[PDB]
C-alpha cells in the first residue's frame, strides 16, 4: 500500500531507533571517590524488590473486585503479565535507558498501582464493562438451552455442518477440503446473516457512493410537514 | 559465450490479397500482415 | 456423544461500580470531550440544495 | 510482420515489485525518426483490438509517432506482481523506457489505462511529453455501476476451475454469468491453453486482480489516491456524451483537480456526440467514435503534446518569448528577460544528434 | 491391484520425510520409510499350477501323488483372515500414538485459533473504510481500547506524546527536520528527575 | 437502532415542503446557474440535456410551455 | 539489478549541455503554498517527492544542508 519513503525516518543524534539515550549535552559522566567531597543522588537497588512487590498488589488488590471469577483472575493474570513483561522483549534496550530503566517502570507502575488500590483504575472499569457484557450473553444462552431452544450460535453449526455435506458430497475429481473453502463458506454465511440484522450503519458509503447516515437526504423534496401523535 | 553473444544480436502478401478481391472486400496493410503473421503461426 | 453436550449455569453478574457511568465517566480523555463537543455544534449541516445559499 | 512488431516472452511472477518487465506490440511508424507514444488499454482488454485503429490510413496516426501498445503487470503476458501501486506500476514503464531506449515518450490510455497513464505522468513527468487519457478521468470509481459489474465479473471469473472444468461447462458460464457482450468476448480471448496443452488459463493473473478489486480499498485499480499527486504536463481528454465511465456532470473537475495545465471543457476536454449504449465505452469499435478521437489524438501529437506550458500550440515555439523569473539563472552577469523555452529531441540521450550538429554547425563558421 | 495402489503412500511419505531437519527426526523417517516399503513390497512370480494327472502317469510311486495332492490341497484352502485384523487396527492402536494425536490436536487448535483471529478481523475491517471520513470519537469505538490506553495515560500524566509507545512513530514523522532530532525516551514521566550534584575538590564538581 | 428515529429527529431538521413532488415545475437547473466554476460550461451543457430529453429534442414545447 | 543499472547510467540521469544556463526554479514549493484549493494535499505531495529526489530520499540531508 503505503511505506515510509524517507529512508532516514528513524534516525537520532544518538542514533537509528534510540529511544533510550537520547543526546543531550548534560551527558552522564563518572565520579571518583578520592576526588567526590559529597554527592546527591536518589538512585538505588530496590528496583528489583518493588519491581515484585507491585506486581503482587496489582494483582490481589484487582482480584478484590473479581467476586471468584476464576476465568476472571486468570484472564486478568496473563493481562497483568503483558504489562510487566513490556521492558522484557520491547526493541528499546531497556538495560542502556539513559537514567536506569529498572528505577524508571517500577515508579511508573506503582502510579497504576495508585489507581488500582482506589479501583478507579481504567483497566479495572474497562474489565467490569467487558466482563459484564459478557455474562449477560451467557445467561442469554443459559436461559434458551434451560428451555429446549436452540441458540442463535448452534443454528449457524449445525447449518454450516450441512453446508460442508453439500460440497464434498460434490467434490469427488478431488478429496481436498481445504480451510480455506471451509472458510470462505462461513463468510458468505455470516455476511448473509449480518446484513440480515438491523444494524446501525458502519460503513461510511452504501452500494452508492452516498453516505448511509440520516443527514443525507438531498434533494428532491418528497416529504411533508411531521404529523403529531395519534390519540 | 562469445559465439553466442553475437548470435542473440511478399508472396504470401499477395496471395491472401487476391482473395479479399475476389470477395471486393476493404484491405488494409495491416490485417494481411497478421494473416500472413497467422499462416506462419 | 457429542450432541449430548449440557451447558453450566454461568455468573450472575460481575462488579458494578457505583462512580462511573456512561454520562458521566469517571476517567477522562478527549473521546468524551469530543462526544459532548458535537453533541452541542450539532450534525454537519448537510445542505439538500443544488446550490450554495450564499 | 514489419509495421506490427510484438516481442514474444512469457510472463514471470516476481517477488520484487522493481523486478517486473513490461511486454506488447510496437508499431513502427512510416517515417524514419518520430517520437514514440505508449498506450495502455483497458483492464483484463487485448492489445490486439487497438491495432486497427492506430494502423488505419485514414487516421494515420503512425505519421506522427510510434506506437507501443503495451501490457500493465498482471496482464497479458507482461510480468506478475500482486501489487497494483501506480507508483510501482510507473516505475515498470520508466525501465521499459529505459530497456528499450526511450527518453521520453507520449502515454495513452483506455478507461482504467488512462489512469495508469496519467499515474506516470504524475510520478516520471520530466520524462513524459503528454497524457492522452479515453474515457477516463482521475477520480474513484469504485462506487460507479459500471466498474462494480467489471469488479463482479472478474470474482465470478474465480469460481472456474479449468483443470476439472470442460470446454462447455466454461462457454455456458460465461453467457450466464456475463451479460455484456463486449467483456464476455474480451474474457474468452484471454483464455489461452499453454505449451503441451497441460491446461487452459487466463492470460491476466486472476487471483491478484480480484483480490485487488474485491477488497476494494485504496489500492483498488477504482481508486484514485491523493498520493499520486498532480500532473504537470499537456493533458487531453475525451470521452463519450454518455458514458458510464465519466459522468459530464461532475467527473470532469477531478481533471482540473489533478492536472495544472488542463484549461477546461473544449480546449482539453472533450465529448463525443453519441447516444445512450453501454458499449460506448468501446470507442473503437464504432467508427463514429473513432473518428472524433482520432481527430482529436492526431491534433494532441501534432499542436499541442510535448509543448511548454505557457506556450500556446507548436507554431509559437521559437516566436514566443516566456518571462524569466528574477535571480533564477547562475551567471551573475546575467540581464533577465524573456526566453524561449527549450524543446529537445525525442530521444536526445540514447543518440548523439546534439553532437553531430555542434560539428556541422562549426562547418558553417 | 498391482499398479497405482502406492501412488498416493509415496507423496504422504514424501512429504512427512521434507518436514525433517533435524538427524534425529530424518532417522526416524527413514525407518518409517522402510516399514511401508516392507509391508508394500509386491510378490509376483507367476505361481505354477500342479497337474497331478501328468506326474502320476510319467511315473510315480503308488500312493505318493495323491497323497501329496490331497495334502497340498488342504493347505491351499486356508487363507488369511483379513477381516479380524482390519477391525483391531481401526478400533484402537498404539496408545503411545495417541500421545500426540492430542498433542496435534491442541496444537492444531492453537493455530485455528489465530486463523480465527485474522480471518474474523478482515471480515470486520469490511465495514470499516476512510478512517479520515469518520469522527474522532466515532473510531475509537471501532478500535475499542484504546480510549481505555488513553485514560491511563492522562490518569498517570503520561502526558508526553509516544512515551510509552516502543516505536512513536508519529514522533520520528514531527522531528524529520527537527534541530537537535530526537524523540522522547521510553517511559519517560513528565515528572521525573533524575538529576544528582556531587561536590570535587574542584569548583562545579569538575 | 432502537432509538435512532427518535433521536435523530430530535436534533436536526428536514425539509417539509413538497416542491419537487410536482413534476412539471422541477427544475432543470436555468434557475441558480453558477458562473465561475471549471465546468462551467458542462452544466450549461446538461441543463441544456434535460431541456431536451423532456421534450423529446423538440424544445418548441419547451417555448410554448409554462415556464 | 535493472533498477540499480539504469539509476547508474549517465545517460539516463544526465542533464542537458544547456541545462547550467538554463532558468532554474530554486524552489520546492513549500515557501509559497496554495492553502484552499480542493487540491491542497495534492500539492503538499508533489513538495514532497521534489524535496525526496534531491537527496535520494536520505532527508538528512535536507535538515542538515541550508534552507
Ligand atoms: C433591524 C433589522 C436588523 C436585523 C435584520 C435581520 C436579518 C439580518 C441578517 C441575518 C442574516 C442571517 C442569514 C445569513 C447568515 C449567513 C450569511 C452568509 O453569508 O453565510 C453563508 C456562509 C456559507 O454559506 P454557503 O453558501 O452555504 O457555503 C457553505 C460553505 O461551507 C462555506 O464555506 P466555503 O469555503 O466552502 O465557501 C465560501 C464561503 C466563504 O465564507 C467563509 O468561508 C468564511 C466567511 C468569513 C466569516 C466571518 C469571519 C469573521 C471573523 C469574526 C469577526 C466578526 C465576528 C462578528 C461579531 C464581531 C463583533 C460585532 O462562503 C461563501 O460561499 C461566501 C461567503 C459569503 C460572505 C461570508 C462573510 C459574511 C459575514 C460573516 C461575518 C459577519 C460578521 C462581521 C461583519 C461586520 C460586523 C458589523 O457561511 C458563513 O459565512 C459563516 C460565517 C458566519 C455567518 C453568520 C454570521 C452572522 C450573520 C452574518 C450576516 C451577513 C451579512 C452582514 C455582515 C456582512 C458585512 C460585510
Ligand atoms: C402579450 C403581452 C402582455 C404583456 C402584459 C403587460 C406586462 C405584463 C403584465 C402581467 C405581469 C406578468 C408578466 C408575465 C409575462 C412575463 C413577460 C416578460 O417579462 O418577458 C419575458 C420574455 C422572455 O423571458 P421568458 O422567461 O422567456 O418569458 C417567460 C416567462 O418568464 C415565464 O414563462 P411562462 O410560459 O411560464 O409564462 C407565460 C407568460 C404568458 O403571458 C401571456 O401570455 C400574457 C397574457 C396576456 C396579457 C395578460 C396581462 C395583460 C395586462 C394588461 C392589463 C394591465 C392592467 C394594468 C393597469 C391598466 C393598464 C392599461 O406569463 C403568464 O403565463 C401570465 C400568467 C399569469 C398567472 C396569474 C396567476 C395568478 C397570480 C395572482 C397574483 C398575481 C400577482 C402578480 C404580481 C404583480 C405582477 C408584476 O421577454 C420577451 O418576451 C421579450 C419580448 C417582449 C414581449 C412583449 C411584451 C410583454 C411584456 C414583457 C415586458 C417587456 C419589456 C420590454 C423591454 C425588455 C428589457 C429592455
Ligand atoms: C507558540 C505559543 C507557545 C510557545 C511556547 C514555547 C514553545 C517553544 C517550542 C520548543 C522550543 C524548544 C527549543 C529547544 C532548542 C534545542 C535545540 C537543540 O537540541 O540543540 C541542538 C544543536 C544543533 O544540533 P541539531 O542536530 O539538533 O540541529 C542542527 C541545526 N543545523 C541544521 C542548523 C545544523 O546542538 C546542540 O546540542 C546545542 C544545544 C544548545 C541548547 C541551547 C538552547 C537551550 C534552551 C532550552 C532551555 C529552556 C528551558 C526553559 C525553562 C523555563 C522554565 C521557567
Amino acid at each position: 500500500g503505503y511505506k515510509i519513503r524517507n529512508k532516514s525516518i528513524f534516525w537520532t543524534r544518538a542514533g537509528w531507533k534510540n529511544n533510550w539515550h537520547p543526546k543531550n549535552f548534560n551527558a552522564p559522566r563518572p565520579s571518583y571517590g578520592e576526588f567526590t567531597m559529597g554527592i546527591r543522588c536518589r538512585n538505588d537497588h530496590h528496583s528489583f524488590l518493588r519491581y515484585v512487590q507491585t506486581y503482587r498488589n496489582m494483582s490481589r488488590h484487582c482480584k478484590q473486585y473479581f467476586l471468584g471469577d476464576k476465568q476472571l483472575e486468570e484472564t486478568f493474570i496473563l493481562g497483568l503479565r503483558s504489562l510487566f513483561l513490556v521492558p522484557y522483549d520491547s526493541q528499546c534496550l531497556t538495560d542502556q535507558i539513559k537514567h536506569g530503566g529498572e528505577r524508571r517502570f517500577v515508579d511508573q507502575l506503582d502510579r497504576d498501582f495508585e489507581l488500582i488500590s482506589y479501583n478507579t483504575h481504567p483497566y479495572q472499569l474497562f474489565t467490569y464493562t467487558v466482563r459484564n457484557e459478557h455474562l449477560a450473553w451467557k445467561n442469554e444462552q443459559y436461559e434458551k438451552i434451560q428451555k429446549g431452544e436452540k441458540t442463535f450460535e448452534q443454528e449457524l453449526l449445525d447449518y454450516l455442518d450441512e453446508q460442508v455435506l453439500a460440497e464434498k458430497a460434490k467434490l469427488r475429481d478431488g478429496q481436498n477440503f481445504s480451510i480455506e473453502r471451509m472458510t470462505e463458506i462461513a463468510l458468505h454465511v455470516f455476511r448473509k446473516a449480518r446484513a440480515g440484522k438491523v444494524r446501525p450503519a458502519q460503513d461510511v458509503r452504501g452500494p452508492d457512493g452516498n453516505v448511509n447516515d440520516f443527514l443525507e437526504q438531498r434533494r428532491p423534496f418528497e416529504h411533508p410537514n411531521p404529523t403529531g401523535v395519534t390519540h | 559465450k562469445r559465439l553466442l553473444e553475437k548470435l542473440n544480436t511478399a508472396p504470401q502478401n499477395l496471395e491472401v490479397e487476391n482473395i479479399l478481391k475476389r470477395y471486393h472486400i476493404n484491405y488494409t496493410q495491416a490485417l494481411i500482415d497478421e494473416l500472413v503473421d497467422w499462416k506462419t503461426g | 456423544k457429542e450432541n449430548t453436550g449440557s451447558m453450566k449455569k454461568p455468573m450472575a453478574k460481575a462488579y458494578e461500580h457505583p462512580y462511573n457511568s456512561e454520562h458521566h465517566p469517571l476517567n477522562f480523555s478527549a473521546v468524551k470531550i469530543a462526544e459532548t463537543f458535537h453533541d452541542f455544534i450539532g450534525p454537519e449541516q448537510v445542505s439538500p440544495h443544488y446550490e450554495s445559499f450564499a | 510482420s514489419r509495421i506490427i512488431n510484438h516481442l514474444r516472452g512469457d510472463p514471470v511472477y516476481q517477488d520484487n515489485t522493481k523486478d517486473v518487465s513490461l511486454r506488447g506490440t510496437f508499431l513502427r511508424g512510416k517515417y524514419d525518426d518520430l517520437p514514440t507514444m505508449i498506450f495502455f488499454t483497458e483492464a483484463c482488454d487485448l492489445t490486439a483490438n487497438w491495432i486497427p485503429f492506430f494502423t488505419n490510413p485514414q487516421y494515420d496516426i503512425l505519421a506522427h509517432r510510434n506506437v507501443w501498445l503495451l501490457n500493465p503487470r498482471n496482464f497479458g503476458n507482461s510480468d506478475r506482481h500482486p501489487s497494483f501501486d501506480l507508483q510501482e506500476m510507473s516505475d515498470d514503464v520508466m525501465r521499459f523506457m529505459y530497456s528499450q531506449k526511450i527518453s521520453m515518450a507520449t502515454l495513452g490510455g483506455h478507461g482504467i489505462g488512462g489512469k495508469i497513464a496519467l499515474a506516470v505522468g504524475c510520478y516520471h513527468a520530466e520524462r513524459v511529453t503528454g497524457v492522452f487519457s479515453i474515457d477516463s478521468s482521475p477520480m474513484d470509481q469504485r462506487y460507479h455501476e459500471a466498474f462494480k459489474e467489471f469488479k463482479g465479473y472478474v470474482n465470478a471469473l474465480t469460481e472456474i476451475n479449468f483443470k476439472t472444468w470442460s470446454d462447455k461447462d466454461v462457454k455456458v458460464f460465461l453467457k450466464e454469468n456475463i451479460k455484456d457482450p463486449k467483456w464476455r468476448s474480451i474474457f474468452t480471448n484471454n483464455i489461452s491453453k499453454n505449451a503441451k496443452t497441460q491446461s487452459d488459463s487466463f492470460n491476466f493473473e486472476i487471483n491478484y486482480l480480484n483480490h485487488n478489486l474485491n477488497f476494494n480499498k485504496a489500492d483498488s485499480l477504482g481508486n484514485w489516491a491523493v498520493k499520486n499527486g498532480i500532473y504537470t504536463g499537456r493533458a487531453h481528454f475525451i470521452f463519450p456524451e454518455y458514458s458510464r465511465w465519466v459522468h459530464l456532470a461532475t467527473n470532469t473537475l477531478p481533471m482540473h483537480k489533478v492536472c495544472a495545465r488542463v484549461k477546461g471543457f473544449g480546449h482539453d476536454i472533450f465529448y463525443v456526440q453519441g447516444d445512450e449504449n453501454p458499449l460506448n465505452h468501446w470507442v473503437y469499435d464504432f467508427e463514429n467514435y473513432a473518428n472524433v478521437v482520432a481527430s482529436k489524438l492526431n491534433k494532441f501529437l501534432h499542436s499541442y503534446d510535448g509543448v511548454h506550458a505557457l506556450l500556446k500550440d507548436r507554431t509559437e515555439i521559437g516566436n514566443f518569448m516566456i518571462p524569466d523569473r528574477i535571480k533564477s539563472r547562475n551567471d551573475s552577469k546575467h540581464i533577465y528577460g524573456d526566453y524561449s523555452p527549450a524543446h529537445l529531441h525525442h530521444n536526445w540521450r540514447f543518440n548523439h544528434i546534439y553532437e553531430k550538429h555542434d560539428e556541422l554547425d562549426k562547418k558553417l563558421n | 491391484q498391482a499398479p497405482g495402489n502406492q501412488d498416493k503412500i509415496l507423496k504422504w511419505i514424501s512429504t512427512l520425510s521434507n518436514k525433517a531437519t533435524t538427524g534425529e527426526s530424518r532417522s526416524y523417517c527413514t525407518q518409517l520409510s522402510s516399514l511401508v516399503s516392507f509391508y508394500n513390497k509386491q510378490h509376483v512370480e507367476q505361481i505354477p499350477t500342479i497337474d497331478f494327472n501328468e506326474w502320476k502317469s510319467v511315473i510315480s510311486t503308488q500312493g505318493l501323488v495323491d497323497k501329496v495332492k490331497e495334502n497340498y490341497e488342504s493347505l491351499i484352502k486356508e487363507q488369511y483372515n483379513t477381516d479380524a485384523i482390519s477391525k483391531q487396527i481401526s478400533s484402537a492402536s498404539s496408545k503411545a500414538l495417541d500421545d500426540i494425536e492430542n498433542e496435534l490436536s491442541f496444537h492444531a487448535a492453537i493455530w485455528l485459533n489465530a486463523y480465527a483471529d485474522y480471518t474474523m478481523f478482515l471480515f470486520e475491517l469490511e465495514e470499516y473504510n476512510d478512517p479520515n471520513d469518520y469522527l474522532m470519537h466515532e473510531n475509537f469505538d471501532f478500535f475499542r481500547g484504546l480510549e481505555t490506553e488513553l485514560e491511563e495515560l492522562t490518569e498517570t500524566h503520561n502526558y508526553i506524546p509516544g512515551a510509552k509507545d516502543d516505536v512513536n512513530l508519529r514522533g520520528y514523522l514531527a522531528t524529520q527536520f527537527a534541530w537537535g532530532k530526537k524523540v522522547i525516551s521510553f517511559y519517560r514521566h513528565p515528572a521525573d528527575d533524575f538529576k544528582c550534584a556531587k561536590a570535587t575538590k574542584n569548583m562545579l564538581g569538575r | 437502532s432502537l432509538h435512532e428515529k427518535m433521536q435523530t429527529d430530535y436534533l436536526w431538521v428536514k425539509d417539509h415542503s413538497q416542491a419537487d413532488s410536482w413534476a412539471k415545475a422541477r427544475t432543470h437547473g436555468y434557475n441558480y446557474i453558477a458562473h465561475t466554476v471549471p465546468n462551467k460550461k458542462e452544466r450549461y451543457e446538461m441543463i441544456w440535456r434535460s431541456m431536451g430529453k423532456s421534450t423529446d429534442w423538440e424544445l418548441e414545447k419547451f417555448r410554448l410551455g409554462k415556464k
